[PDB]
Parts: structure tokens; C-alpha cells; sequence
RNA sequence: GGAACUUUACCAGAUCCGGACAGGAUGAGGAUUGACAGAUUGAGUGUUCUUUCUCGAUUCCCUGAAUGGUGGUGCAUGGCC
């Protein structure tokens, strides 16, 4: 699809990959990416994911492992600490 | 003009602020946003008020202070450095809300504001 | 052919060479100051490898 | 034979799109609209039709 | 225009189908729908269990 | 509907395979050694076996917290299904696997490639190893590229009984002049309760018994 | 390696950026995204030109870079054979 990522999936992704700290994401460029804050309704391309992701390690956010044909995203100290100003949270 | 700068960044935390020309000329048709600001001194289109029509025809509440460029510094609009102070500012002359609040915006029903 | 070298050729490495000039560089000291901060640095300041390069396209 | 331009999006100058006359508002009126929207598809909230020859249009 | 993988969104051919450790799509082994590359498997008979025994 | 029992063999075993890619990938600086799965209802146990229990765990299980959910969101594992361990190997001289990666830092951290080789090799042998291999390759002393092997006591090797008692281990080093490939075969000595090495004697060991 | 498309590496064209992140000039008084009808086109392909609405900071314009390659070198290598 398209790596232009709309501001409300950016939030959104933002919102899960704070709470549970990590985002597995397929290396499938055709297929969704599913995540879940309690309605499991996010249905974001995975495209996009790449995206955003490549955005952050670029900004060395966040730590990158790649398996079989997976991605393995988790925030640093410093990326946790991005993170909550951008969703503007209590410590 | 002052407590207006706390009440919008209660409004940028969530979620859902719309500022400029702009869909806030949108949703003021819509009278979906609940309170608004602008400009009190005259610009572009000799501040041709639109928005003081589809306020009060949409029961929305509307607030006038003056400097319409450096409106919101403290939103942020504006480059960063990060060292120093922000660069040269754009317009942001109108700012639509319809957002939180819990602090001040009690403050904000002073002076019988339009109702 | 059996040559692939001309007198035509002549100078060819030489003239193609990209031509870069020498840097700024204050003088070092010379004659007998020199031998002084020869010796400060291979014996006061502490294999001995005289010339160490920083690491390159070897490793 | 000839590179074609890779177009940017044109800048409608102070307007995307525009309401109706007498800005005065005393009182009596909304301003009227000038296109319509033709709703549920998709939004029709803030939708507002192009004319194109006073034809249509998003989409909705 | 998204055009853009439409060959790729039908997915009935050989280029729809790859290797799901090594991403290649040349010389898979889609037997017990296993869907690993031929090279990529010898890696990794001893981890699924496979064993040479004759 | 549900698979056959011969399709659930096959995604029991590509489960494996995938589950030790990626801890092989994380887990080389925390000195991996293994995983053992055992799956039940009600929850699915992973125990990882390692060298730095202090490291795989993190400063309050923080490192095996985001490892855990790394395979929960993968595998796609509901709450409560999914739990991991560490335990530690009891001897770390007689497993090849976080020896490899050792040797590969050692390399990595510019020594010289003789000099780490005979640090595993002692440090093998001395943890009651019968046997250890060391064999570094690729572009050792130059543009061309060299083998060297380093050895010491037993290795057994043309058998189908050195998958018992030989552990081996391969990673790729990655130089700033190219590709050096490093592998460890250690062979067990011992453990008939199989901590470290087979119960049963080699396939040729007569060792008749003294009367009474 | 039993290739109709894909595979695909080749040839004639056409899109897309999947050029991250920095630094500098446009920027909400709009950075830009997308597209109906026509013309363009092999294409009821908005690729582009006309037309005007949508998207609402994700982008775009320069500079520095980086990531992609079934590009090269197996006579620089690892691994396997
Ligand atoms: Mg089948
Ligand atoms: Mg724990």
C-alpha cells in the first residue's frame, strides 16, 4: 500500500506500542497488522508499521530484532521516555 | 488571554483540536465544536467574521483576543531550535475546540460568555 | 598485440593523478628542539609500534 | 519523447471552498451554503460537492 | 492508482507462495504444508525433528 | 476440523525452529543455550536456558517481559497462555553453544584469533570436557583467506553416536574486512542423569567388572 | 530449473519511493494526500494537463546522507555441497 501513515493510525499504534511494550509485525507488504487495546480493532496495514518503525529506530528509539519473517520492536529508556510526551502521560 | 493558553493544551493532549480557516469553518456549520477562538485585529479577508456568524448561529461560544500571529506560542506551531526560542511564526489565527478542559474551563464561563 | 606498451604513453599515471595540494601545518621545531620532542614523545610518554595506523579496510 | 510534470496539489489561495453574503449576522440567520453534500455516502458532514461545470464532486 | 500489487493480490502462482524462514520463492517443499525453502530446511530438519537416519 | 496428527508434528516443529531463531538472534550476548516448550492446558511453559541470568532477565524481569510478549503477539497467544522461565546451564564449559558466541566477542573485540581460541579450549577443558574443537575461518592473516584448527583430548566423529555425545555450534562473525565463520565442538563426558552428556557408555567402552 | 501471468533475473514501455533521519528555505492566511468527468494513454491508468473539491501535518522543496538490488567480483569471504 502506502507508507504515508494518516494521523490517527499513528496515535493509535503509538497507544499499544507504549502499553505492552513491543510490536511484532510480519514482513508481508500486502497484509494487515493486528493489535489490541481491549477491541482488538486496529486492522493497520503493515506497510505502515514499517513506517513508523523506521522513523524510530532512525531517531535510535527504539531496538530492532528480525526473525524468520517477523520484526521484534521495543522501546528504550529514552523511548519510553518519547514516548509519553507524544501521548502526553503521567510517570 | 492568559487562560486561554491552559485551556488548549488540555485540548492537545486529547485529541482533537482543529485550527486555521478551516474544517473549523467546517464543523462550526456542523456546530459540532463546543468553544472557539480567533483573532480580534483585522487580516486577510479584512477579518471577515464568518466564524462570528457560524458561532452564534450554532449557539458556539467565541472569544476574541488580539494578536493573531504568536496566538498559540505555547502549542508549539512553530519551529524549534531546540537551544533557543521559536523562529518566525505562522498565521494559526483561528482555533476551534471541542475538547478538555477540567481546569480552567470553568474560568472560561466568566463574564456572561454568550449565553 | 604482443606490446601493450607505447612510448605514446608516456608520463600517463602521473598526468592523471588527481593533483592534491599540501595542508597548512606550523613548523616543527628544528636541530636540537627537535630531538627534544622526539624523545618526549617515544620515551616520557609512555611491541612499540612508532607509526600505528587506525584501523582500515584490513580490520 | 517529452518528461511529464509530477504534479503538486494547487493552493486554492485563502479558500478551499466558501459560504454565502451578508457577513453582518444580526441576529437572524446562518449563512447559506454554496455546493451540498448528498449524504451517507460515505460522511456528508463536511462534504461539500465541486462544481465541474455545476456537475458534482469524498466520495461521498 | 493503486494498480500497485495487483498481480500480487490474486494469489495463485508460484510468486505467491515463498519461504517462510528464508523469503525466497525458488524451490519450496509444500509437503505436509511445511512451505520452508529446499536449502533453508537443511538448516532446520534437526529443530522441526527430522533426522537422517538411512 | 482438526489437523491431523501427522500436520501437528509438522507446526509442533516449526514452532521450535522459529522459537529458536529468535532467541538465537536476542540471546547471543546473554549466552543462550537452548529452549525446552512444554504445552498443556491452561498454560504453555517456555524455559530458556542461559549463561547470564542477571541479563536475559532484566532488572526486574524487564528483559523476559518483552521477550514474553515478543512471542505472545507473534504466535498469537491470549492472556495468560503464554509464561517464561530462565534457568542456567550448571556448568557453561560443556555447552558449545554459548562458547561459540564467547569466541565470536573475542574476535569481535579486535584479539587476536590464536590467543581467544586456546582461551575456549582451556577453559572447556579444564570444566571436565573429554574433548573441544575449535576451528576459525576465513580471512585470519589477510586478503586471503585462511583455516585454522585448534584441539585438544577426545572427539569422536565419524559415528551416528557423535549427535550424543559431541556438542557443536557454528555463528559468523562479522569482521571489518569481511566474514569469519568460528565453530566449537565440545564432546560430553558425563551426567548418567543427562545434565551434561549421555547415561550409557561410548558405543565401543567394553569396561569388563571386577569379581567379588 | 515440468517458467502461459507471477515466478523473472531479459526486452519494449509505464507507475510508485519502499530517498529513514538530520540541516535550510515555503507552512496552518495551508505543508500536502487523494480523485468524478474529458483530453492524454496500451490502460472506465488522475501518470499528467484541464477542472474544483477532498486529506489535515503524516508530506513536500533544496542539501547531506542512508536502504534496496536474482547488480558485479565464488580469484576477497562465511556456510553448505
Ligand atoms: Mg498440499
Ligand atoms: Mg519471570
Amino acid at each position: 500500500m502506502s507508507t504515508y501513515v494518516p494521523k490517527p493510525s499513528r496515535d493509535n499504534v503509538y497507544r499499544f506500542f507504549f502499553t505492552e511494550g513491543v510490536i511484532a509485525c510480519k514482513k508481508d507488504r500486502m497484509g494487515t497488522w493486528t493489535g489490541t487495546l481491549g477491541g482488538n480493532t486496529f486492522t493497520v496495514p503493515c506497510i505502515q508499521v514499517m513506517q513508523l518503525m523506521r522513523s524510530l529506530k532512525s531517531r535510535n528509539l527504539i531496538k530492532e530484532q528480525y526473525a524468520w519473517r517477523h520484526y521484534y520492536w521495543t522501546l528504550n529508556d529514552e523511548g519510553i521516555a518519547y514516548m509519553r510526551s507524544y501521548l502526553h502521560l503521567a510517570p | 488571554e492568559d487562560a486561554v493558553r491552559i485551556v488548549i493544551q488540555k485540548a492537545l493532549e486529547a485529541n482533537g483540536l482543529v485550527r486555521g480557516l478551516s474544517e473549523v469553518a467546517r464543523t462550526l456549520d456542523c456546530k459540532t465544536a463546543h468553544m472557539c477562538i480567533l483573532a480580534d485585529d483585522c487580516e486577510d479577508e479584512e477579518y471577515k467574521k464568518l466564524v462570528t456568524a457560524l458561532a452564534k448561529q450554532g449557539n458556539i461560544d467565541l472569544i476574541n483576543v488580539e494578536e493573531r500571529e504568536k496566538l498559540a506560542q505555547w502549542a508549539g506551531l512553530v519551529r524549534r531550535d531546540v537551544a533557543g526560542e521559536v523562529t518566525k511564526t505562522l498565521k494559526c489565527s483561528s482555533v476551534a475546540i471541542r475538547d478538555f478542559g477540567e481546569r480552567t474551563k470553568a474560568l472560561d464561563y466568566l463574564l456572561s460568555q454568550l449565553h | 598485440g604482443k606490446i601493450h606498451g607505447s612510448l605514446a604513453r608516456a608520463g600517463k599515471v602521473k598526468n592523471q593523478t588527481p593533483k592534491v595540494a599540501k595542508q597548512e601545518k606550523p613548523k616543527q621545531p628544528r636541530g636540537r628542539a627537535l630531538k627534544r620532542l622526539k624523545y618526549t614523545r617515544r620515551f616520557l610518554s609512555k611491541k612499540v609500534h612508532m607509526n600505528k595506523q587506525p584501523p582500515g579496510k584490513a580490520g | 519523447p517529452k518528461k511529464p510534470t509530477h504534479r503538486h496539489k494547487l493552493e486554492k489561495m485563502r479558500a478551499l471552498k466558501y459560504f454565502k453574503v451578508t457577513e453582518n449576522d444580526d441576529g437572524s440567520y446562518k449563512v447559506e451554503r454554496t455546493r451540498q453534500d448528498c449524504p451517507h455516502p460515505q460522511c456528508g458532514a463536511g462534504v461539500y460537492m465541486a462544481q465541474h461545470k455545476d456537475r458534482q464532486y469524498h466520495l461521498t | 492508482l493503486d494498480q500497485w500489487r495487483s498481480r500480487q493480490k490474486i494469489g495463485m502462482g508460484k510468486g505467491a507462495r515463498c519461504c517462510v524462514i528464508c523469503s525466497n520463492q525458488k524451490a519450496l517443499i509444500r509437503k505436509y504444508e511445511l512451505n520452508v525453502c529446499r536449502q533453508c530446511f537443511r538448516e532446520n530438519a534437526e529443530h522441526i525433528g527430522f533426522t537422517k537416519l538411512r | 476440523g482438526p489437523l491431523s496428527k501427522k500436520r501437528m508434528i509438522i507446526r509442533d516443529g516449526v514452532f521450535y525452529a522459529e522459537l529458536f531463531e529468535f532467541l538465537k538472534r536476542e540471546l547471543a550476548e546473554e549466552g543462550f543455550s537452548g529452549v525446552s516448550y512444554h504445552v498443556t492446558t491452561l498454560r504453555t511453559e517456555i524455559v530458556i536456558k542461559a549463561t547470564k541470568t542477571r541479563e536475559v532477565l532484566g532488572v526486574n524481569g524487564r528483559r523476559i517481559r518483552e521477550l514474553t510478549a515478543c512471542i505472545q503477539q507473534r504466535f498469537n497467544y491470549k492472556e495468560g497462555k503464554l509464561q517464561l522461565y530462565v534457568e542456567r546451564v550448571e556448568v557453561r564449559g560443556l555447552s558449545a553453544m554459548a562458547q561459540v558466541e564467547s569466541l565470536r566477542f573475542k574476535l569481535l573485540s579486535n584479539l587476536q584469533v590464536r590467543r581467544a581460541a586456546m582461551g575456549i579450549i582451556r577453559y572447556v577443558m579444564e570444566s571436565g570436557a573429554k574433548g573441544c574443537e575449535v576451528t576459525v575461518g576465513g580471512k585470519i592473516k589477510g586478503q586471503r583467506a585462511k583455516s585454522m584448527t585448534f584441539r585438544d583430548g577426545y572427539m569422536i566423529k565419524s559415528g551416528t553416536a557423535h549427535k550424543s555425545f559431541v556438542d557443536s555450534a557454528c555463528r559468523h562473525c562479522y569482521m571489518r574486512a569481511g566474514c569469519i565463520g568460528v565453530k566449537v565442538k565440545i564432546m560430553l563426558p558425563g551426567d548418567s542423569t543427562g545434565r551434561n552428556g549421555p547415561s550409557e557408555p561410548l558405543p565401543d567402552v567394553i569396561t569388563v567388572i571386577e569379581p567379588k
